[PDB]
């Protein structure tokens, strides 16, 4: 009855501990971007300008 | 204030059915006005009433197609007859999830307003019924009309999803006592199967047109050729919706026709399990073929072969159904009232439409006949004749019940004959022109095809006369000063009825059931 | 209210019902064959 | 019983459809036009005589619809 | 737990051992020779459906609007249906 | 080859493909007229011999055996019979054993076509390219058709193989000439191949079968099949 | 005097995508021009093939892209 | 009323109609075959002059 | 076994209050008076007016 | 009372929330068009319609909770019917995301000649499928385990630890949406890029939106469980939340595998 609750409690605690460790790993990375690719025809297309036109959202 | 509460607020599946019927009638009249305008433009070669502006003609064909394929048959088969006669017939109180019922119905009219405003904005949506991507692109339209139409499709789709969830949960849960699944009538069964198709297929259309929307405005490249993303992707998605879409406009018709034949032949439906399994198989095999609408675009040979085979296999079960109906008239004691007239016309004209469909199902024949008025004749017989004639049959058969009055008989037969003659004259020359080779969706034709299009144009006005007669019938019914009797009609007077819905009252009281029915269920 | 009525509609009761239903159906037809024509009329009223 | 009424109403419906057609596409109570190719009344004439020998850009005049019209040249 | 109204009545019945609508399943042996094939009804007259059948035969379904004063026999399989009110016999809508 | 007033059925054929199409449609129509007449006959005899004045007793039969399986099986063999020829037509039309002799790109612009018989030029820039405009109403001679006559038609040698690469430049289109029995879609990204082989001289007309923008049905296609010597003279003169 | 011949029927592409046929022929011709350069015979063969196959607009756009250094694919 | 007799007569009428249509189709096929046969090996040409 | 952070008799009092009124479902309580007659009502009125103005402007091609 | 009603099903009473929600949807759609194309009333109309839909949805769920918790109209049968309806809704959402996956696959199995006939398109710096996306998968996996822990809290009669498990799950879901936001901001390619970027961003955005709605569902269930509205025998809201969250996790698993693993290969 309660053994199942204890067991899933244990594995959820394990999950959050491992996830917090992995978050510590992923952060502190500088993430330096590489050079912009050459302007291939299929990149940065503007069929109809955005309402906030000049640059896309999230930039 | 009490009446506005009872209408705008009430759940009451019967009242929602009445509202659905009124909306269906309005949408049907609008669609027929568009059809008459199309016919007026196509009456003679040259510019007839549009005086140019073929863009407006394309807008007209798009609006006619949407209006009658989304706002006339679906609000009348599912919302109209479904809402009313699923819980009454199955032997249940008010439907499950009444608020979903109300929200679906009140979602529909804003969808109608969106569609008309899409036909009314800066220039219009001249992209056809099946909005194809590159034409509906922002380079070629740049209006917003296509955006409004796409949102109209979103609202209609969401409403139909809500209705489908309603019907599925009601049939699976809200049945009466003792009533095994194999004792629910075929109307309930067809509504179940069509609700499953509406639940499964329709979200794919929502995804496809959402993708089209974000291709137009938010500047993606799903259907822009430069960057991958061919328009074939949209063809695939829209038609994976499209064919389940067309085996939904006719399944409630099948259910209603089965009921009408059963009640007029003095005997129930021959081969009940055959009917049920054939209809389930039609539902299942409505999915496994979706590209038989795009044979002439460049698929490889093996896909063409497979879709040919799939269309033939989907042809078989409809044959089982029609032969079953023919069998369940071998008994006797027929009686040729107007519902029987319309059921018989349904069977005959749907047979003609189905055979033409078979002719179209092959590959090479579709290579020769793609996008020519042969296809228009095929689906106008099938869809118009089948769905609309089943609709009229159901309407007479059950206006015996909704309002409590009864139509005059000579006017009912006059309307049947007028409509049959007109709408069967006006669509057979479409077969002949399609064989000749005229392309579909054109405002002007070469001089050679002018011979028949004068004759077909003579067919629309007869159908207009028929519809006006039908509305005279509806008004004289709603003001007929002579209620339901035995001399008038012999249905509701039955002390014993195969279907549960005839032995209740003239209209159902308010809950349709002071106390639920039972079943003896012997072998104690 | 008529939740506890023998008939959900009880259509007979209203005031002669005839003019009302006639106007109802005629206005339904008018809305069905007015807007489709009006859309074309407006489009030609435009450019 | 009513076959008189039904048949009479069908014929009346045909009459009304004819009248509406005549007013809307023969005299055009709603504005419109007619092509120059049909009002000339001699265009079909030349169209048929040209099915006999249809002009061409590179080569002598050549026939069209050879089978369904049974029109074609002989030994030469 | 917490409950009041319809769920409370349901759970009180399922705790006391009684079935609320056990009158809604007749489940009787076929026919009437000296014993009527009986149903139960909370009102004066009620809808009853016969599928018929000793256990092998059956007819699809027939709905008849059974009433109190008059026993009704199934049209096709010809068995009696005698009603016996277990509530206040009144017109279902009063 | 051209459309006819008050015509029933297909136009005339100038391609083995179109012969196959005619034969397949005729076989299908034979089987389906059999089906339709039989169904109409059985329905009529059922309605008429039991018309409430001969048989006022329902006769009450609901379960049927050894006839349901019969109308489940017999339509199956009917479908097998009407799918034997279709598959043969498909798998005998796909194969191109012979090499194509020419190559005629047909780029479907917005409301007018274009063509390039590019396989005659020593350079990279293409010679022999032109546009196929519909002739307006007042620019016609006393004979030609309406909205179906074209300036500077497609020229093709007769009795020798072809290969036309349909494609588009603006929106969806379709190259569709019925007399040759050729219909395919020009999608702005792909290059569809059609292998055809005319059998006789003369001119063949066709139209667009897809919704392009506004001048749809005013975007026609004309193909001439002429003798090989004359085709050579015309190409050498056009270069 | 005229040639009256064109690209052959390639075993690799029995479908209806001479779009792939176009791209393949273009890549083979430029692989010539890169590696051999003086295999003028075989590479004129490849050149004639893609000229016959690829539409003029595609050829011009791809040549300009190749000059600009933004030509996707090999 | 005899069910087998009705189905037999229906099949027979269907076959008769199909035979009529097939005779039509055969005559049309013969016309096409003889036209092309001559067009290769006969007086018939297609260019008028 | 522990009741969740409430005495659970406040819920019983609320049940008594709700079952002890003679109105529809959406009007029960004093909160719902304000809520379900003023907020949706004025909100729908404003929505209707803005929808009408927007359709008018889009159709006529004014006020870009 | 049931003995007079003679059947245990539910009969609701009229409420204007259907029509009000439909009017809100019309407001949202016309505002959406008027903001997609530059117009004066666009942004304000879209926002007003969106908050209208939110408000009607709020009062609707409030009404359902009011009925079923205080009036007690839910009997066993309508309790079952609610589960039926929600399973059907999940099936519909499955088909929707199937359509999106079909779009991706049809665009990525045979890449066109115009992106080099290769995948991914040259010049799109694919995310390493192991730094952030792996952490997101681990976070959602732990969230699913925590939801199961909450379910076994409710079932086992221990009605106090249920709020602890639910709050742990909400924290994990918030961490996931925060890391997805970080991924969007640090993206080395935008939506207006090739079909790769386009399908990536559309699919991932709808998945994140489903994550937001599932998270808020879980928040509602957490507040209800804290207030005591749920019991061991009679709880459907929590079961709906658990099924929806399992749906979101499964969709994320398919998404991660296909897009992040295969597309980057
Ligand atoms: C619901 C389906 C439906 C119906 C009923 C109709 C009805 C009619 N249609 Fe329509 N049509 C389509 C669906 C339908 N159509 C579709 C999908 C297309 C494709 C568009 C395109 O390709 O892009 C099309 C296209 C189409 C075209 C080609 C447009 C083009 O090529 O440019 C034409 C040409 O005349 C045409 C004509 C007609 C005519 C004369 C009728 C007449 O039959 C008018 C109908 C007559 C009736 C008898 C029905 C009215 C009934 C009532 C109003 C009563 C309702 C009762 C209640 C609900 C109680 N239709
Ligand atoms: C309204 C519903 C409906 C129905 C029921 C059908 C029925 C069928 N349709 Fe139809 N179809 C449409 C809707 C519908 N269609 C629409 C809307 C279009 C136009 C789409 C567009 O605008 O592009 C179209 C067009 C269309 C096309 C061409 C699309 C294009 O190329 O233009 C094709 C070809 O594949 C096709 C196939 C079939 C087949 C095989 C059937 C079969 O299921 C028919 C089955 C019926 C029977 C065959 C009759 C009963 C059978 C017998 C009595 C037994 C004897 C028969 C045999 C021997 C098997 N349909
Ligand atoms: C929930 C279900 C009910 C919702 C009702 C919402 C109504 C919203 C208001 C609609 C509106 O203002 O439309 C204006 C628009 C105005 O159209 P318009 O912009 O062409 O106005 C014409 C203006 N003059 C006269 C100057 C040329 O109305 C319509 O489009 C009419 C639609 C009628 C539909 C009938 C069904
Ligand atoms: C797909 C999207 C639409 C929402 C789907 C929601 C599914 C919910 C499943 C379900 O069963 O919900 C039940 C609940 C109503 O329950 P009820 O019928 O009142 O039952 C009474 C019993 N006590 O259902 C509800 O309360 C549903 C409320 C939905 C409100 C939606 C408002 C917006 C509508 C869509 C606009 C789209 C615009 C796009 C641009
Ligand atoms: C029966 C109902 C019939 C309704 C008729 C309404 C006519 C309204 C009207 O006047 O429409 C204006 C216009 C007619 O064309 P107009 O510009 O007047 O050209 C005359 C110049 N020679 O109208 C048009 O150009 C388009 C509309 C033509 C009439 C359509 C009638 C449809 C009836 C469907 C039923
Ligand atoms: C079935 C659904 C509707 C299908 C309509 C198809 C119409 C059609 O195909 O018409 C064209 C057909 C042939 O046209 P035709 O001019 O002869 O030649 C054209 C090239 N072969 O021309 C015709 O179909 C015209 C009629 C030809 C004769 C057909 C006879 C069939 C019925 C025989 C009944 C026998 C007695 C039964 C009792
Ligand atoms: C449901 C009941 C709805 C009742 C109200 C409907 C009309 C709404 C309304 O008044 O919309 C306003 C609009 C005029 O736009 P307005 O903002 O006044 O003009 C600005 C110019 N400076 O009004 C109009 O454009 C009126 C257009 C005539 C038709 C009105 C009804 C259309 C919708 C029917 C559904
Ligand atoms: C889901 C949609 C939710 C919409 C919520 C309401 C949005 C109203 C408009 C708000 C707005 O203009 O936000 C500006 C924002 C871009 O902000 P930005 O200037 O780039 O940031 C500064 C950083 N240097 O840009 C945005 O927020 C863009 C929002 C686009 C929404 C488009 C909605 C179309 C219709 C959807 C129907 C569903
Ligand atoms: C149902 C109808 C839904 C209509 C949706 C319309 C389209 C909404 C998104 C439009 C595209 C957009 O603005 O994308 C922005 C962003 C993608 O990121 P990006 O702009 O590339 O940023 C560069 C580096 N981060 O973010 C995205 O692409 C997010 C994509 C998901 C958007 C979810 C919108 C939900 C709307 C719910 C309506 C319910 C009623
Ligand atoms: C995309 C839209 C998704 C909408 C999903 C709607 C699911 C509705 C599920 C439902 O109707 O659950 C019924 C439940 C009733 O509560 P119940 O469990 O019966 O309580 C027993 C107390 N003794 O109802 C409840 O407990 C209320 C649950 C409310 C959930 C609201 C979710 C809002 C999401 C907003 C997204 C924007
Ligand atoms: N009113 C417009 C101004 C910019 C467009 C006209 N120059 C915005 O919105
Ligand atoms: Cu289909
Ligand atoms: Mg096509
Ligand atoms: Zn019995």
């Amino acid at each position: 009855d309660a053994y199942e609750t204890a067991k899933w409690e244990k594995i959820t605690y394990l999950g959050i501990v491992s996830c917090t460790g992995l978050a510590i790993y992923n952060l502190s990375k500088g993430h330096p971007h590489t050079e912009e690719p050459p302007a291939y025809p299929y990149l940065h297309i503007r069929n109809k300008e955005f309402p906030w036109g000049p640059d896309g959202l999230f930039e | 204030m009490t009446n506005p509460v009872r209408w705008l607020f009430s759940t009451n599946h019967k009242d929602i059915g009445t509202l659905y019927f009124i909306f269906g009638a309005i949408a049907g009249v609008m669609g027929t006005c568009f059809s008459v305008l199309i016919r007026m433009e196509l009456a003679r070669p040259g510019d007839q009433i549009l005086g140019g502006n073929h863009q407006l003609y394309n807008v007209l064909i798009t609006a006619h197609a949407f209006l009658m394929i989304f706002f006339m048959v679906m609000p009348a088969m599912i919302g109209g007859f479904g809402n009313w006669f699923v819980p009454i017939l199955i032997g249940a109180p008010d439907m499950a999830f009444p608020r979903l019922n109300n929200i679906s119905f009140w979602l529909l009219p804003p969808s109608l307003l969106l569609l008309l405003s899409s036909a009314l904005v800066e220039v219009g949506s001249g992209t056809g019924w099946t909005v194809y991507p590159p034409l509906s692109g922002i380079t070629s339209h740049s209006g917003g009309a296509v955006d409004l139409a796409i949102f109209s499709l979103h609202l209609s789709g969401v409403s139909s999803i809500l209705g489908s969830i309603n019907f599925i949960t009601t049939i699976f849960n809200m049945r009466g006592p003792g009533m095994t699944m194999h004792r629910s009538p075929l109307f309930v069964w067809s509504v179940l199967v069509t609700a499953f198709l509406l639940l499964l297929s329709l979200p794919v259309l929502a995804g496809a047109i959402t993708m089209l929307l974000t291709d137009r405005n938010f500047n993606t490249t799903f259907f822009d050729p430069a960057g991958g993303g061919d328009p074939i992707l949209y063809q695939h998605l829209f038609w994976f919706f499209g064919h389940p879409e067309v085996y939904i406009l006719i399944l409630p018709g099948f259910g209603i026709i089965s009921h009408i034949v059963s009640t007029f032949s003095g005997k129930p439906v021959f081969g009940y399990l055959g009917m049920v399994y054939a209809m389930i198989s039609i539902g299942v095999l409505g999915f496994l073929v979706w590209a038989h609408h795009m044979f002439t675009v460049g698929l490889d040979v093996d896909t063409r072969a497979y879709f040919t085979a799939a269309t033939m296999i989907i042809a078989v079960p409809t044959g089982i159904k029609i032969f079953s109906w023919i069998a369940t008239m071998w008994g006797g004691s027929i009686q040729y009232k107007t519902p029987m007239l319309f059921a018989v016309g349904f069977i005959f004209l749907f047979t003609i439409g189905g055979l033409t469909g078979i002719v179209l199902a092959n590959s090479g024949l579709d290579i020769a006949l793609h996008d020519t008025y042969y296809v228009v004749a095929h689906f106008h017989y099938v869809l118009s004749m089948g769905a609309v004639f089943a609709l009229f049959a159901g309407f007479y058969y059950w206006v015996g019940k909704i309002f409590g009055r009864t139509y005059p008989e000579t006017l009912g037969q006059i309307h049947f004959w007028i409509t049959f003659f007109g709408v069967n004259l006006t669509f057979f020359p479409m077969h002949f022109l399609g064989l000749s080779g005229m392309p579909r969706r054109i405002p002007d034709y070469p001089d050679a095809y002018a011979g028949w299009n004068a004759l077909s144009s003579f067919g629309s006005y007869i159908s207009v006369v028929g519809i006006c007669c039908f509305f005279v019938v509806v008004t004289i019914t709603s003001t007929s000063g002579n209620n339901i009797t035995r001399a008038n009609i012999p249905w509701a007077v039955e002390q014993n009825s195969t279907t549960l819905e005839w032995l209740v009252q003239s209209p159902p009281a308010f809950h349709t059931f002071g106390e639920l029915p039972a079943i003896k269920e012997t072998k104690s | 209210y008529y939740i506890h009525a023998k008939h959900m509609y009880n259509l007979d009761r209203m005031k002669h019902r005839g003019l009302k239903m006639s106007l109802a159906v005629f206005s339904a037809f008018s809305i069905g064959v007015a807007v489709p024509v009006y859309a074309v009329i407006f489009q030609q009223k435009k450019t | 019983m009513s076959t008189k009424y039904i048949v009479s109403a069908i014929l009346g419906s045909f009459g009304i459809a004819w009248v509406c057609d005549y007013y809307v596409s023969e005299k055009k109570i709603f504005g419109g036009s007619t092509p120059g190719t049909i009002t000339n009344k001699e265009w079909g004439e030349e169209t048929d005589k040209k099915f006999q020998a249809w002009p061409r850009t590179a080569g002598p005049p050549v026939v069209v619809n050879p089978i369904t019209r049974q029109n074609f040249v002989v030994k030469s | 737990p917490i409950a009041t109204g319809h769920e409370r009545e349901e759970i009180q019945a399922s705790l006391e051992g009684r079935d609320i609508l056990e009158i809604n399943h007749p489940e009787g042996p076929f026919g009437t020779k000296e014993a009527p094939a009986i149903v139960k009804s909370y009102f004066d007259r009620r809808i009853v459906g016969c599928p018929g059948g000793e256990g092998e035969d059956e007819h699809d379904v027939v709905w008849f609007w059974l009433e109190n004063g008059k026993p009704h026999e199934c049209p096709v399989c010809s068995q009696y249906f005698e009603l016996k009110v277990v509530g206040p016999g009144g017109d279902p809508y009063g | 080859d051209a459309p006819e007033p008050w015509q029933l059925g297909f136009q005339d054929a100038a391609t083995p493909i179109m012969q196959g199409i005619m034969d397949l449609h005729h076989d299908i129509f034979f089987f389906l007229v059999q089906i339709a007449v039989f169904v109409l006959w059985v329905l009529s005899r059922a309605l008429w011999c039991f018309r409430s004045k001969i048989s006022p007793i329902p006769q009450r039969i609901v379960h049927g055996t050894t006839i349901e399986i019969l109308w489940t099986i017999f339509p199956s063999i009917i479908l097998m019979f009407i799918a034997i020829p279709s598959f043969t037509l498909l798998y005998s039309m796909d194969d191109v054993v012979v090499d194509p002799a020419i190559t005629i790109k047909a780029i479907g612009h917005q409301w007018y076509w274009s063509y390039e018989y590019s396989d005659y030029n020593n350079s990279d820039e293409q010679s022999l390219a032109f546009d196929s405009y519909m002739v307006p109403e007042d620019d016609l001679e006393l004979g030609q058709l309406r909205l179906l006559e074209v300036d500077n038609r497609v020229v093709v040698p007769a009795k020798t193989h072809l290969r036309v690469l349909i494609t588009s430049a603006d929106v969806l289109h379709s190259w569709a000439v019925p007399s040759l029995g050729v219909k395919c879609d020009a999608v702005p990204g792909r290059l569809n191949q059609i292998s055809t082989f005319i059998q006789r001289e003369g001119v063949y007309y066709g139209q667009c079968s897809e919704i392009c923008g506004t001048n749809h049905a005013f975007m026609p296609i004309v193909v001439e099949a002429v003798s090989t010597k004359d085709y050579g003279s015309w190409v050498s003169n056009q270069i | 005097e005229i040639k009256l011949e064109t690209a052959p029927a390639d075993f690799r592409f029995p479908t209806t995508n001479q779009t792939r046929h176009c791209f393949t022929r273009y890549i083979e011709y430029h692989r010539c021009v890169a590696a051999k350069g003086e295999g003028a015979s075989e590479c004129d063969k490849f050149a004639k093939y893609y000229r016959s196959l690829c539409p003029g607009e595609w050829i011009d756009r791809w040549n300009e892209q190749r000059e600009n250094g933004t030509f996707p694919g090999p | 009323p005899s069910v087998v007799k009705e189905i037999i007569i229906g099949i027979t009428l269907g076959l008769a109609a199909g035979s009529v249509w097939k005779m039509h189709h055969w005559n049309e096929q013969r016309k096409i075959r003889t036209f092309y046969d001559l067009l290769e090996k006969g007086e018939i040409g297609v260019v008028v002059d | 076994s522990e009741p969740p952070f409430r005495p659970r008799e406040k819920l019983i009092e609320k049940q008594k209050h709700f079952q002890s009124v003679h109105k529809h479902t959406y009007l029960k309580g004093p909160y719902d008076k304000i809520t379900s007659v003023a907020i949706p009502l004025a909100l729908a009125a404003s929505s209707l007016y803005l929808i009408g103005r927007g359709i008018y402007n889009m159709s006529h091609g004014i006020g870009k | 009372m049931i003995e007079s009603q003679r059947h245990s099903y539910h009969l609701v009473d009229p409420s204007p929330w259907p029509i009000s929600g439909s009017l809100g949807a019309l407001a949202t759609t016309v505002g959406g068009v008027m903001y997609m194309h530059s117009f004066q009333g666009g942004a304000t109309l879209l926002s007003l319609g969106l908050i209208f839909i939110l408000y009607t949805m709020f009062v609707w769920w409030r009404d359902v909770l009011r009925e079923s918790t205080l009036e007690g109209h839910h009997t066993k049968v309508v309790q079952l019917g609610l589960r039926y309806g929600f399973i059907l809704f999940i099936v519909s959402e499955v088909m929707f995301l199937f359509a999106f996956f079909w779009a991706f696959f049809h665009s990525s199995l045979a890449p066109t000649v115009e992106i080099g006939g290769i995948w991914p398109p040259l010049g799109i710096w694919v995310l390493d499928p192991w730094e952030i996306p792996f952490l997101n998968t681990l976070i959602l996996l732990s969230s699913g385990a925590a939801v199961t822990w909450a379910h076994h809290a409710i079932l086992a009669g221990k009605e106090k630890r249920a709020v602890y498990a639910l709050v742990a799950t909400v924290l994990l879901a918030l961490v996931f949406t925060g890391f997805q936001g970080m991924e969007y901001y640090q993206a080395p390619f935008t939506i207006s890029d090739s079909i790769y970027g386009s399908t990536f961003f559309l699919a991932t955005g709808f998945h994140g939106f489903h994550v937001i709605i599932g998270t808020l569902f879980l928040i509602i269930c957490g507040i209800r469980q804290y207030l005591g509205h749920l019991t061991k025998e009679h709880h459907v809201g929590f079961e709906a939340a658990a099924w929806y969250w399992h749906f979101v996790d499964v969709v994320w698993l398919f998404l991660f595998v296909s897009i992040y693993w295969w597309g980057g290969i």
